RNA sequence: GUAGCGAAAUUCCUUGUCGGGUAAGUUCCGACCUGCACGAAUGGAGUAACGAUUUCCCUACUGUCUCCACCAUGAACUCGGUGAAAUUGCAUUACGAGUAAAGAUGCUCGUUACGCGCAGCAGGACGGAAAGACCCCGGGACCUUUACUAUAGUUUGGUAUUGGUGAUUGGGACGGUUUUCUGAUUGUUCUGGUUAUCUCACUGUGGACCGUGAUCCGGUUCAAGGACAGUGCCUGAUGGGUAGUUUGACUGGGGCGGUCGCCUCCUAAAGGGUAACGGAGGCGCCCAAAGGUUCCCUCAGCCUGGUUGGUAAUCAGGUGGUGAGUGUAAGUGCACAAGGGGGCUUGACUGUGAGACUGACAGGUCGAGCAGGGACGAAAGUCGGGACUAGUGAUCUGACGGUGGCUUGUGGAUGCGCC
RNA sequence: AAACGACUGUUUACCAAAAACACAGGUCCGUGCGAAGUCGUAAGACGAUGUAUACGGACUGACUCCUGCCCGGUGCUGGAA
RNA sequence: CCCUAAACCGACACUGGUGGAUAGGUAGAGUAUACCGAGGCGAUCGAGUGAAUCGUGGUGAAGGAACUCGGCAAAAUGCCC
RNA sequence: GGGCUUAAGUUAUCCGCCGAAGCUGUGGCAACCUGUGUGGUUGGGUAGGGGAGCGUCGUGUCAGUGGUGAAGCUGCCGGGUGACUGUGUGGUGGAGUUGAUGCGAGUGAGAAUGCAGGCAUGAGUAGCGUGUGACGGGUGGGAAUCCCGUCCGCCGAUUAUCCAAGGGUUCCAGGGUCAAGUUUGUCUGCCCUGGGUGAGUCGGGUCCUAAGGCGAGGCCGACAGGCGUAGUCGAUGGGUAAC
RNA sequence: GUCCGAACCCACUUCAGUUGAAAAUGGAGGGGAUGAGUUGUGGAUAGGGGUGAAAGGCCAAUCAAACACCGUGAUAGCUGG
RNA sequence: GGGGCCUUGUGGUUCUGCUGCCGCAGGAUUGGCCAGUGAGAAAUGUUGCGUGAAGGUGAAGCGUCUGGGAAGGCGUACCGGAGUGGGUGAGAGUCCUGUAACUGUAAGCGUGGCACUGGUGUGGGGUUGCCCCGAGUAGCGUGGGACUCGUGGAAUUUCGCGUGAAUCUGGCGGGACCACCCGUCAAGCCUAAAUACUCCUUGGUGACCGAUAGUGGAUGAGUACCGUGAGGGAAGGGUGAAAAGUACCCCGGGAGGGGAGUGAAAGAGUUCCUGAAACCGGUCGCAUGCAAGCCGUCAGAGCCUGUGUGGUGAUGGCGUGCCUUUUGAAGAAUGAGCCUGCGAGUUAGUGAUGCGUGGCGAGGUUAACCCGUGGUGGGGGAGUCGUAGCGAAAGCGAGUCCGAUA
RNA sequence: UGAAUGUAUAGGGGUGUGGGUGGUAACGCGGGGAAGUGAAACAUCUUAGUACCCGUAGGAAGAGAAAACAAGUGUGAUUCC
């Protein structure tokens, strides 16, 4: 049968052109009032994932292109 | 990942949506033209992309990095601006 | 906490104390009350009779014993026949003192020992039999309850079955008395609450009759109820009666106690890092100034003099470099002040981030330069909160504001996306 | 002679026969009969071919003398501004 | 045909369990017990041998619970008038 | 440990030797690097990674081979760095199977208190299930254990006799001694063959009902089903004619 | 629901057995033995259920939820191979 | 749309009543386009085909050699629309059974199809004025279920309980809802084929098993046996080509053996092919009764043998099993009495992701299915991956996104 | 024939007209409907409308001739791949 891809990878996780794999940072969703417009430019982008992580999210989706 | 919460969970969802009727334009660049259609291809049209190679049954849009010595009239669905310039400034023009 | 009872089937201390019994009595039985922690239908205190119940004593009686002996028998033992069992890594399987996974037939150093049988005894082979029944860890089961979430049942009201006519009570329709109105209303319709009636709805019932010569059942009828009850659906309550499950880890075993994230110091062995239920403390804020900028100032202590006034309030002179101070722990800093004061302000910005620091990662931290639009300063310039480092929470889901990217035939709407 | 249970009985077949259970007696609560209670989805049935001197549940446990104070908590019963 | 069993229930040709009927004599209250009757059996490995020891019985000087957690077991008592 | 001071004790110092799978010498194998005439470095190893193979079975193809003896089994003599092996040589055996090269695997066992069978160990050991047998004669290949007889002992509210339940031919006669019988066995409740059970009255049915079961219609229940009327069964009882 | 005591029913003590004669018995005593007695035959109650003079006892020789089959090759961060 | 209202048209008529002495309908052998045993508003005899169940025909070899036996060897011929097998005393194209090819089928309830018989039967155009077009239905509310959709922005569909419509200028659908547009006409019914399956029947097949395997079952197998019952549930195959199954004699009560016969073989004698290991013995060689032994190993005398290598081994040195699990085991931690057999990394996806290798290459590749009853081959490009990325997306595009066309 | 009873029905008496009963390996349709398991606990969810069960067929069944899709043209019953 064919391998379903995992949901939560699918939705959460965006490969490139290149193949590196990329999430959206944690971090900013709420509690931002403390927080600088620093910090909340750093959190605000778009992270490439580790070596191993994205070895790890390659293997949850089955060959989905991510979102 | 052994009761930490995992990086599918702990990374947030790309939120966003998807197009219900998103349509994919099959793209042929200047290069491409210019090399398949070496002696100044007077009329290339989408059959003719097609047995070079544009995938057919799609929309087939022609955008422009390359040269494009030659003069060429392209007859596409859909075309770059900087595509376009470069056709005529060549010469040649498109349509459709 | 009464009557009564109490070192008791209850008394920890405890062999309480006294008295009886014995030559000697932690037991006994009668008392004391100092009841750790009696007590009146989970009955209190008694009680003749009863007990293969528990306890103490006397007598009789005895191999229970001093202290065993002897006799006969079924096994044991020898011969003939028949003929298992658990167990089993191995074998030509000593002892001593050692050594080693800390208890050796098997290793070391020594000592002793001819080969093989028979009857015996149980010190060892950590002997055999049962993948310890205690402990802990994982799972399960059943049990409990004011654990969670449900549920049968019981219960509430609505509504359907469900109709007839009334009164008695509230809200309008509605005009046309009042006085559209603070206040009164009536009639003409409409609609709630409550309540009483009526009866080929219904009740599964009391009598009679018939199916039938049947204590079932049905039909007819009478009586009694009666639009109630019953039942369906919806709904609130109740519900260990029942069901599925949860009930953390660390831990010098577990339980109890304590702890769990963040910050500072020490341990930490002069980079960084470094554990223990190691040693000390803090944090879950605060401040519209205690932020920004510009200019100005120097403290604490000590000595001397001085109304109230004293060690110490305010004042003067002298001394005094950090020992004062810093919103808040500690350290590193800060007197060039980052400490004290005045002026003007909102940068406690929007779009950004070269380049680095630090983590397995999520992440945490620093940041030049630039544009926009500002504050302050004559300018140089500084300003993306606070001398620095704690004052915090991923994702999911939902919410508000803005935006208008998308919208399933089109236009809206609605929903979503983005910030 | 003391403790316990009044008694005869009953019980852990296969480690406990007892001071445990039962018991006669006692009290409280429910039940007006298609009873309450119980089995069952229901019809039915037991209760009972019984009718409050009965039936069901609870606790106590012959007999003697007795059974005190507390309704705040919880439960039950009644009431409904 | 077996049938208070070698034939049934116990895996056995198993010292267990299995309902009913008949059931004489003497001693005796007796269907207890002893020895017998009607009738039936000698039991399904034997032969030996004074071992220790275990089981099962027997007797015991003087003492008489000194035993032991405890008079456990045994002994004594026992019937009729 | 023996023993040692007459050091074989301690200490300073000197001269020798012993001593490892270390080093060196010699011979073989292997991995890697290197310019590729040389040479250099390396080769303990669990979990584990990589590489290259042995053996078994099936199979495509080619070459074959086999009663002048295949497979299997079992000796001897050999071979390879290993799994293993000989195109050496016998024995047993009686119908298949070898080499090359591919292809496919139910492809390798010493452990799972693993499963099945066979067989050891304990061991000629424990036991042979309450007891009283003795003798004379007989039978027989064979007798404590079979038959007959005589003594003796045992049971006798049962070790007797007859039923029910249950069993099912065990009953009788004759033949038998592999197995079974806790020994032996000529014997048997065993084996083999044949035979044996006679009812108007006995015990059941043809008669009766109890508990209880089933239950025409029926009532109840989504279905499945539950209950029950009229009935109809059901002895452990009633009724019923022989000694 | 008297007394002593056989049958009968029971199972208090002790010894033996404990690879037993026996997967609960045997020897010696012991309790009840006209009663809430005991026993034969047939029947009824069935597994979250039965029944229980109540021990979580018993329900075909292991019951804090029987047995058989099925879901099923349940699952096991554990042990073995 | 239909009914109605009309302008016409019914198969050529014997020539009946009614509507108007117009027309309508019954009528009757006869055409007849047709249509038929079907779902089709229906269902009743005679004639044309190859066959299934049984059968029939079915080609073509001898001679020598060794052997118990020829299918083997050697020589030499034949058949083949037949060389697929399986038998026969060993390995057969021509010995047997068959096979290829052809043929028969009477019969079937035969069956399929054809003819006939027989049985059954037209519309087109206009027209709104009217009439009809499936009701406790559709919807709506509520409590549940199915849809990717787990109550939601909840369409569509469904059950229980309430409530309850329009009906053509109408109803429903197009993912709340409304409008328009497009589609469609629910609340009546029947319908072959492609699809699923095998207790059975017939033929065939297997890099499937070969008696611990394959069914539990190659045999009295759902049997023996176990359980009250539901239910559970085995083990045991092989003489030889042919019984020619050992006449007769001897020891023995027999059993068993010894002679002899049968046979190629009897050490193939029925417990019978082959006959391994554990295990149990006889014989021979060496060692062993002063010795402390994880049982071996290295050194090594003596003896035996010499089939001149082998067997044995006095004596000396060194030396604490295997596995598992462990920081650490000879361990007095676990498992194993012994041998033999059996017993654990598999398989399936046009799954995911690498690598090796082969093909093609800016292209690669098919899936279902169709053809090949002749297979493993050919077709099939629907799809799918590569060919452009960036963005939530509109979109833009070698760029894109955040941003101010920074 | 027609009860109570008036209509009449239930019922009763004929007649025998037709059909039914039960079995069956898989496949079908309609309905009822788990748990172990997974989620590293667990309750939503999963397992799964599976196992099992009830009713009921046929040689196949079911479905089926648009109150359908589509999206601007169009496709034209259903089933199956
Ligand atoms: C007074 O402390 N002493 C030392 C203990 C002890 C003393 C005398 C005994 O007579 C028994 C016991 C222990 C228990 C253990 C029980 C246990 N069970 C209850 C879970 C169990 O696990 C088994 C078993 N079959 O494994 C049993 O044997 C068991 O039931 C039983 O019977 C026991 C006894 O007999
Ligand atoms: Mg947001
Ligand atoms: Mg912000
Ligand atoms: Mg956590
Ligand atoms: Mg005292
Ligand atoms: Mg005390
Ligand atoms: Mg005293
Ligand atoms: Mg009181
Ligand atoms: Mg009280
Ligand atoms: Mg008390
Ligand atoms: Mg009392
Ligand atoms: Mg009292
Ligand atoms: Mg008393
Ligand atoms: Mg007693
Ligand atoms: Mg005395
Ligand atoms: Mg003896
Ligand atoms: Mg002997
Ligand atoms: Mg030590
Ligand atoms: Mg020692
Ligand atoms: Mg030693
Ligand atoms: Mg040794
Ligand atoms: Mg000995
Ligand atoms: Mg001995
Ligand atoms: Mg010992
Ligand atoms: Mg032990
Ligand atoms: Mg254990
Ligand atoms: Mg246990
Ligand atoms: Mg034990
Ligand atoms: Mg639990
Ligand atoms: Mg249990
Ligand atoms: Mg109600
Ligand atoms: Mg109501
Ligand atoms: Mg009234
Ligand atoms: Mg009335
Ligand atoms: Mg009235
Ligand atoms: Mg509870
Ligand atoms: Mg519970
Ligand atoms: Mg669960
Ligand atoms: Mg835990
Ligand atoms: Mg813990
Ligand atoms: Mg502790
Ligand atoms: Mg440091
Ligand atoms: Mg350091
Ligand atoms: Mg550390
Ligand atoms: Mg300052
Ligand atoms: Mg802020
Ligand atoms: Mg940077
Ligand atoms: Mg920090
Ligand atoms: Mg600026
Ligand atoms: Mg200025
Ligand atoms: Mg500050
Ligand atoms: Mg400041
Ligand atoms: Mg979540
Ligand atoms: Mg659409
Ligand atoms: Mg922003
Ligand atoms: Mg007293
Ligand atoms: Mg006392
Ligand atoms: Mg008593
Ligand atoms: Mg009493
Ligand atoms: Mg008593
Ligand atoms: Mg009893
Ligand atoms: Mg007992
Ligand atoms: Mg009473
Ligand atoms: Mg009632
Ligand atoms: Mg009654
Ligand atoms: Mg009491
Ligand atoms: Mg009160
Ligand atoms: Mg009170
Ligand atoms: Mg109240
Ligand atoms: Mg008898
Ligand atoms: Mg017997
Ligand atoms: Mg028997
Ligand atoms: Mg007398
Ligand atoms: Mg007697
Ligand atoms: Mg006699
Ligand atoms: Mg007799
Ligand atoms: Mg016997
Ligand atoms: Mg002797
Ligand atoms: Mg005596
Ligand atoms: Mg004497
Ligand atoms: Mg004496
Ligand atoms: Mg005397
Ligand atoms: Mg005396
Ligand atoms: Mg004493
Ligand atoms: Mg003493
Ligand atoms: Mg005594
Ligand atoms: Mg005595
Ligand atoms: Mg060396
Ligand atoms: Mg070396
Ligand atoms: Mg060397
Ligand atoms: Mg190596
Ligand atoms: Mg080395
Ligand atoms: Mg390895
Ligand atoms: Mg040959
Ligand atoms: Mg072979
Ligand atoms: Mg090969
Ligand atoms: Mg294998
Ligand atoms: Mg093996
Ligand atoms: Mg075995
Ligand atoms: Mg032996
Ligand atoms: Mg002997
Ligand atoms: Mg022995
Ligand atoms: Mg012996
Ligand atoms: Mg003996
Ligand atoms: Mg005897
Ligand atoms: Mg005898
Ligand atoms: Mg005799
Ligand atoms: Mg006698
Ligand atoms: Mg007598
Ligand atoms: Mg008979
Ligand atoms: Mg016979
Ligand atoms: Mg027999
Ligand atoms: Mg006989
Ligand atoms: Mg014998
Ligand atoms: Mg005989
Ligand atoms: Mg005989
Ligand atoms: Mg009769
Ligand atoms: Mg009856
Ligand atoms: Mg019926
Ligand atoms: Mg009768
Ligand atoms: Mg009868
Ligand atoms: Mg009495
Ligand atoms: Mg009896
Ligand atoms: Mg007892
Ligand atoms: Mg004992
Ligand atoms: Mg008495
Ligand atoms: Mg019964
Ligand atoms: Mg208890
Ligand atoms: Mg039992
Ligand atoms: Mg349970
Ligand atoms: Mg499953
Ligand atoms: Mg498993
Ligand atoms: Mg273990
Ligand atoms: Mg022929
Ligand atoms: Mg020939
Ligand atoms: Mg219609
Ligand atoms: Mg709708
Ligand atoms: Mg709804
Ligand atoms: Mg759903
Ligand atoms: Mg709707
Ligand atoms: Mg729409
Ligand atoms: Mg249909
Ligand atoms: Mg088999
Ligand atoms: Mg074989
Ligand atoms: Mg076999
Ligand atoms: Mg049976
Ligand atoms: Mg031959
Ligand atoms: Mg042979
Ligand atoms: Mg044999
Ligand atoms: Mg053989
Ligand atoms: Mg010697
Ligand atoms: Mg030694
Ligand atoms: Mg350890
Ligand atoms: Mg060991
Ligand atoms: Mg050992
Ligand atoms: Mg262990
Ligand atoms: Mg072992
Ligand atoms: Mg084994
Ligand atoms: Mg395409
Ligand atoms: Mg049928
Ligand atoms: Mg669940
Ligand atoms: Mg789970
Ligand atoms: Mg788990
Ligand atoms: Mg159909
Ligand atoms: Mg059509």
């Amino acid at each position: 049968p064919k391998m379903k891809s995992h949901s939560g990878t699918k939705k959460r996780f965006k490969v490139t052109g290149s193949g590196k794999v990329t999430a959206r940072k944690a971090g900013k969703r709420h509690l931002n009032e403390h927080k600088s417009s620093r910090v909340t430019r750093r959190l605000t982008g778009e992270t490439v994932l580790s070596k191993g992580e994205a070895a790890k999210v390659k293997k949850l989706l089955a060959g989905h292109p991510g979102r | 990942a052994g009761g930490q919460m995992p990086i599918h969970m702990q990374a947030p969802k790309l939120g966003g949506f998807h197009n219900p009727f998103r349509t994919e334009y099959q793209v042929v660049n200047l290069d491409k033209v210019e090399a398949l259609f070496p002696k100044g291809g007077k009329i290339t049209v989408d059959d003719l992309v097609s047995v070079g190679a544009v995938r057919d049954n799609e929309l087939v849009k022609v955008l422009g990095t390359g040269e494009l010595t030659v003069k060429v009239d392209l007859v596409v669905d859909a075309w770059s601006k900087s595509a376009q310039e470069k056709i005529e400034k060549a010469g040649g023009s498109v349509t459709k």
